[PDB]
């Protein structure tokens, strides 16, 4: 029927009259702010905080919890649904963390969707504009397809490293950030494949199959130490905070940043390749986004915790040192990639300057935050000693 | 130094008045008894990108209401 | 001073743990606390409403101490007691895989938790055991889960039946 | 130079090969099953396409909320009883959505096939979206409604009452504590397929009947994400159907999962629908039968038969205990009204006629009791009467099932009245059914949840309320109320004067 | 008050009851498709078509118009509000055109808005990532600031060349496409300034003032003929189709594409400049989007008109020849910029090959569509003469 059979209380005269008759004269409380009891991180409580903080039903025995009592159902053996026992780090309140970008689900998918649709448009322009004509053939069929592609497995491995954290995070604000950090990683891996799939469409003999980049990753030599460092951060670490800290404030901040920013983002442009940088622009935007959250949690919240400042920094300096080694190892192995580059592509003076950029940035953004005394010269030397 | 920085519409608009330049035939193609002053300014400091964003936000709410709640 | 989140009994323990200043004492008081107030095998239920919170407050003290008393290598592979994490792990898993039945398997698992729950054993090793131990415990328990009638199960559990009522 | 691009499916075709073998490539969680490392997923999505399909839905949803709905004052023109009911429905579901994030994060860690991991991952993100969606409903009703209290602080005020404990059992702990596959069954195979999915839609129907157009706008959007979650649960079974251990454990984890979920929703949902509304949509007995027996127990479960899946053995039992379950529970919920974070109302005359018509015998039991409480002044703060007193006076102790946390009163119940009390190592335990009793007997260390009588033992009622912030902005009036009118609201003092002090009912067996 | 004073017919019991009572039992017509009478270009009528076609109140004396009679008020002298007299081109129906991307206002601002927010995100990531460190100083201060900067005026002029067409276009579908082609041009000019403003924030001493780029444009040699061509296209052309056609199917297709793609897009990366290409990607995306519309209007609709095909092609060939010379001159002067580059940046062969790429693409996408006999080597040799 034109009117439908279902009567709605908002528009149906009879039902609506009954509802209006039962309404009070004014609200039964003037406090119309949901989450009003939450401690604002900024001037005024944000939508991000109201909709997120305290969604997790932790009891008071989990630093910050507002509930009481044990969990209703636990694991066989007695392990709690969520507990202090899943991480070495301690704090006065697990809900202190705040994503500087204030991202809850809505803003998050809004930004990635804009990126997705612009990406599509870009690809349609690139192919229609024939810009592929000016791209170096060797760089494409060998460094983009094999080495860049192989790096997708590195990102994919970092992605998966977040699985346990998604399950064990001790708060909502921390779980959301973790989830987004991991989701952005799988995105990057899928973008690497997207480029290879795009090339396959505009380049007659290009094969999008991951066989080549995979073998390079699995049985290769350039990423050997890299993969080892990944399999470890993912499947050998059971502490969710260690996995997130080590992956973002150590490994990916050194290795990852060097490979993406100091190798392809720096060399690709020299081979007439503005395609790959288009996707790395995303990876870098994401890296810098995630970094602000990583810093707020481990430094602003934990590392500077009013009661466990010293304790946590000790644990992190321990983790930093623990993984700084496998990372440097992952780098050295990568260095061997320059040897396969055409003559005159780059010199040792440039790589040394790039490495210091990564190392110096790392020290300025991470190491110095937990009072980790790292020697820039020794690190660069250790890695550079692999050409 | 490496602080997240960007540029907004007003910052670009600051230089928009300078985009036009002089040349003999730079004049209106339409009949008119009047002369619009060469340095007249505008109230809103917009650029194409920002104009699009603010209108897009409005469209979202409008069409959202039309397609969802109002239709239901 | 009665209360759910803040009460005399809780204030009493904070002052008590504060008197601690030795990883040995702290770690020992935690191991003993877990034997006295946690799991269905606790020595008593006198702290039922506050033990979960008090325990954590103890773990904190032990954690801080173990950080200032152990070296980087040990904080990662050594227990607060001095034991070798991995050794304890592989050992407990050995017994578990040998367990003759669910009744035996549950004792091992629960006991493991009471003794090596962080800050005692490193989290990495602990959760690794939790992964292996729990797997075995369930495999034994969930086999023919409904075979044993409630009358017998109650006997097996050793519970003291105080009242039964059933119209159907 | 034809315009060219690449879509999600084209990238997803190679997603399965993203994972590679190596010694420690295995789940970090204890489990009895083995998910095949070559399991596929139904939807070929990548992170970017996922975001776009969800962003489009957000657009419509928030557009309607901020624009038209607000202009129509949709947040206000809702029946008082439903404004209250949504405080519970939205917030309780919120935690279900939130723990589902951790749950799927655990399932993602469990899956070995890249595609199966990707399916779970998609839900991880959906559950985050749903957490924020349920949060938004409370946020919107707090901002624009007739009574913000409760809507604005449920995350903390819900800890005062007993209904919250059982919610955590089915939608928090049941989703993440135990064998990954067990949690999968509680969340997806049973939870969502049997209850959640149908519930969300039903809620939009009751919402619309009572003037609420806010909830349908949000919940119907949540509804569109459910097909991906159904497939996840279904794929979970397909992933272990080959492993021999499955034939040994699948059916018992499922039955335990079934009992767990129905134990709470059977009484609670029927109660929220029939007693938390003015206008009725459909009698809960009819609804329950269709959902649990016809749709789930029949069609849904039936399609999993080829995978060894059997109809829960406790199904017959669930149906016998069901009939009066929600009617029995509301008596307890109302009797303990001061422990909630929402206002309740006794059935009016039209409603009492409706209940009797659909549940022959309702009036002679529940009806007469409510009229007795009302005549005695349970709605008037100067009466000094709270229905909990009537339970004490007439020696009708109220217990909390040690496992499900569901409140039950065997001496008064028109439904199930079984009671099993056990003592073990200096602690008493009370059970309301044979399935929950077995669960505890076999897994005593999985259920040590303290009930409200244990925690509040010896405490005077108003002290517990004040301590857990059960007050409105004026710091004197209670959030909870025994009626939904705008005047004669009970204050902390009205409660204090009752001199009500909690006691552990189990100690009477000593 | 909580309820408010204004009663609404949709929710007010009394008023709604009145409304419901007056309602028919079912719709008074089953044809619920606005624009059903419009001839669909594709399988089914699109939203783009329904909301756009025939919005312009043309009478039948302007090809394709559905109204009748003269305009109600004309210009002093008698000039019609809209009329056939404003363009040399003729057609059977001015409403035949269809933007292949089907852009009406909503989709249009949606995409640009996405591009604006991502741009801001990109710049914040670029600056925070310190990628500016590896950009060659000379390329930045000399070529981006002065020469890329001066190009903003070229794009600004092409934008302005659309002002008369916005007023004279003979149909809704053409006016909307024209408006969007022009708006995309001002956007690019503003993005060039945006980049200069950005560099001014992250590079000490970099002056975002337009003074230098403008002096290069107005008095330099590299862009002299370009500016002369732009001033002509914009102010000496009174025919809205000659303007749109000559801008997009001649000048910008040759000079524009060469500067953006074969010079800056091609060389910037060689100086560690991933910043400029970010914006050029937007410009090229816009160029290709407009091309589809330009091709549909001028080739599919006018150049292939069942009744005026031969005539329109003759006219467009005429316009191509008219504007090809000023365009070659613009490219020829632009050749002077190559001498300004650091030795070894590029060579005559690369330059020549890049020139042929642009010329060959132009012949394929435009010249051949109207049978314009273009001699690719003759055009390139004429341009190479400008190599200092
Ligand atoms: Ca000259
Ligand atoms: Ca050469
Ligand atoms: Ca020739
Ligand atoms: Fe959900
Ligand atoms: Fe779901």
């Amino acid at each position: 029927s034109m009117l439908g059979e279902r009567r709605r209380g908002l528009t149906d005269p009879e039902m609506a009259a009954v509802i209006l008759k039962a309404l009070p004269e004014a609200p039964l409380d003037g406090n119309n702010k949901m989450g009003y009891f939450v401690t604002p991180r900024w001037k005024r409580l944000t939508e991000y905080e109201a909709l997120t903080v305290y969604a997790q039903p932790n009891a008071d025995w989990i630093a910050g919890g507002l509930d009481w009592g044990d969990w209703t159902q636990k694991f066989h053996g007695g392990r709690p649904s969520w507990g202090n026992e899943t991480t070495e780090l301690r704090t006065v309140d697990w809900f202190k963390h705040r994503d500087p970008l204030r991202r809850w689900h809505a803003p998050y998918v809004k930004d990635k969707a804009e990126e997705w649709r612009y990406t599509d448009r870009f690809l349609q322009g690139y192919s229609a504009d024939g810009q592929i004509r000016a791209m170096n053939p060797t760089w494409r069929d060998e460094f983009i397809n094999r080495y860049w592609g192989a790096f997708l497995f590195n990102e994919y491995g970092l992605f998966n490293a977040h699985s346990q954290g998604a399950r064990e995070a001790l708060s909502d604000v921390t779980r959301v950030s973790l989830a987004f950090w991991g989701f952005d990683k799988i995105d990057i891996a899928q973008m690497i494949q997207l480029e290879r799939g795009f090339l396959a469409k505009i380049v007659p003999g290009f094969d999008e199959s991951t066989a080549v980049p995979k073998a390079e990753w699995t049985n290769g030599e350039v990423y050997k130490s890299a993969r080892l460092a990944v399999e470890g951060l993912w499947q050998e670490v059971f502490d969710w905070n260690e996995s997130a800290f080590s992956v973002h404030a150590v490994y990916d901040a050194l290795f990852g940043q060097f490979v993406r920013r100091e190798f392809f983002q720096r060399l690709a442009p020299r081979f007439g390749d503005n395609l790959t940088p288009f996707f790395i622009n995303q990876a870098q935007t994401y890296f810098q986004i995630a970094k602000q959250g990583v810093q707020d949690l481990y430094y602003n919240c934990l590392g500077d915790d009013p009661e466990f400042s010293d304790y946590n920094r000790t644990v992190m300096r321990n983790w930093t040192g623990k993984w700084l080694e496998p990372t440097i190892a992952a780098l050295r192995d990568f260095m061997g990639l320059f040897a396969k580059l055409p003559a005159g592509t780059t010199d040792k003076e440039e790589i040394t300057a790039s490495l210091y950029r990564v190392v110096d940035d790392w020290i300025e953004d991470y190491a110095s935050r937990i009072d980790f005394k790292a020697d820039r010269d020794q690190i660069v030397k250790a890695v550079l000693a692999g050409l | 130094n490496r602080a997240p920085t960007s540029v907004n519409a007003q910052e670009v608009h600051r230089w928009l008045q300078s985009f036009n330049w002089d040349f003999k035939n730079n004049r209106t193609k339409y009949a008119t008894k009047y002369k619009m002053a060469n340095e007249t300014k505008e109230q809103f400091k917009l650029i194409a990108k920002e104009y699009a964003r603010m209108e897009a936000v409005k469209d979202e709410r409008q069409f959202g209401s039309l397609q969802d709640a109002l239709t239901r | 001073k009665l209360g759910i989140h803040s009460n005399d009994t809780r204030d009493a323990w904070v002052n008590k743990i504060a008197q601690l200043n030795t990883l040995e004492k702290a770690a020992e008081m935690l191991k003993q606390f877990r034997m006295d107030h946690t799991t269905p095998f606790r020595n008593s239920y006198e702290l039922d409403n506050d033990y979960l919170w008090i325990e954590a407050k103890l773990e904190e003290k032990v954690a801080v101490l173990k950080a200032r008393a152990f070296n980087e290598v040990d904080f990662r592979h050594k227990t607060a007691f001095g034991e070798d994490a991995k050794s304890v792990l592989d050992g407990t898993v050995a017994k578990m895989n040998a367990a003759k039945d669910k009744w035996e398997a549950e004792k091992i698992h629960i006991g493991f938790r009471q003794a090596y729950k962080p800050p005692i054993m490193p989290v990495n090793y602990f959760l690794d055991g939790e992964r292996q131990l729990g797997t075995r415990l369930m495999e034994l328990r969930n086999l023919n889960y409904y075979d044993t009638p409630l009358e017998e199960l109650r006997k097996q559990r050793g519970v003291r039946v105080v009242h039964l009522q059933s119209p159907h | 130079r034809a315009p060219t691009s690449v879509n999600a499916q084209e990238v997803h075709r190679w997603l399965q090969s993203f994972n590679w073998d190596f010694k420690n490539n295995r789940t970090k969680y204890a489990t009895k099953y083995k998910m095949a490392n070559e399991t596929k997923e139904q939807f070929k999505l990548i992170a970017k396409e996922y975001a776009r399909m969800e962003a489009v839905k957000d657009e419509r949803q928030f557009g309607s909320l901020q624009d038209a709905l607000t202009r129509l004052n949709a947040g206000v023109r809702v029946h008082p009883k439903w404004n209250e009911t949504m405080k519970v429905v939205s917030n309780f579901l919120e935690v279900g959505e939130y723990n589902a994030i951790a749950a799927t994060g655990m399932l993602w860690d469990s899956a070995q096939a890249a595609e199966q991991k990707n399916g779970y991952l998609a839900q991880v993100l959906d559950e985050i979206r749903h957490t924020h969606q349920c949060a938004y409903v409370n946020y919107y009703f707090a901002k624009n409604g007739q009574d913000p209290a409760g809507h604005n602080d449920a995350r903390r005020t819900r800890t005062i009452g007993p209904l919250w404990k059982g919610m955590k059992r089915v939608f928090s702990d049941g989703f993440i504590s135990g064998d990954a596959v067990e949690c999968s069954l509680n969340l997806q195979l049973v939870g969502e397929a049997c209850f959640t999915n149908p519930l969300i839609v039903a809620v939009t129907e009751w919402a619309a009947a009572n003037g609420d157009e806010i909830t349908p706008t949000v919940f119907l959007s949540i509804e569109t994400d459910e097909l991906r979650h159904m497939a996840n649960g279904y794929q979970t079974v397909v992933s272990i159907a080959n492993d021999p251990a499955s034939a040994k454990y699948l059916n018992t984890d499922l039955n335990n999962a079934f009992w767990t979920q129905q134990k709470y929703f059977t009484p609670v949902l029927g109660m929220l629908f029939e007693y938390g509304s003015k206008f009725k949509v459909e009698p809960w007995v009819k609804t329950w039968d269709r959902w649990v027996y016809e749709d789930w127990g029949g069609i849904w479960i039936g399609r999993l038969g080829k995978y060894g899946v059997e109809s829960p053995r406790s199904l017959k039992d669930a149906k016998q205990d069901a009939y009066w379950a929600h009617h029995d529970l509301y008596l307890l919920a109302y009797a303990l009204w001061p422990t909630g974070f929402f206002r309740l109302a006794l059935p009016d005359q039209e409603e009492m006629e409706w209940f009797e018509a659909n549940y022959p015998g309702w009036y002679d039991h529940y009806g007469k009791i409510y009229e007795e409480w009302r005549a005695r002044g349970c709605e008037d703060p100067s009466s000094g009467f709270i229905p909990l007193m009537w339970f004490i006076e007439n020696n009708h102790p109220i217990y909390i099932d040690r496992v499900s946390q569901v409140p039950f009163c065997p001496s008064l119940a028109k439904g199930a009245s079984t009671l099993r009390v056990h003592e073990y190592n200096g602690e008493m335990h009370t059970f309301s059914d044979q399935w929950g009793e077995r669960m505890w007997l076999a897994e005593p260390e999985r259920y040590e949840c303290q009930n409200i009588f244990e925690q509040y033992e010896g405490r005077e009622l108003s002290e517990v309320i004040a301590e857990l912030h059960g007050l409105r902005s004026d710091g004197k009036t209670l959030i909870a109320q025994p009626h939904v009118r705008g005047d004669k609201l009970w204050t902390l003092d009205d409660i204090k004067r009752l001199n009500c002090v909690f006691k552990n009912p189990v100690k009477a067996f000593n």
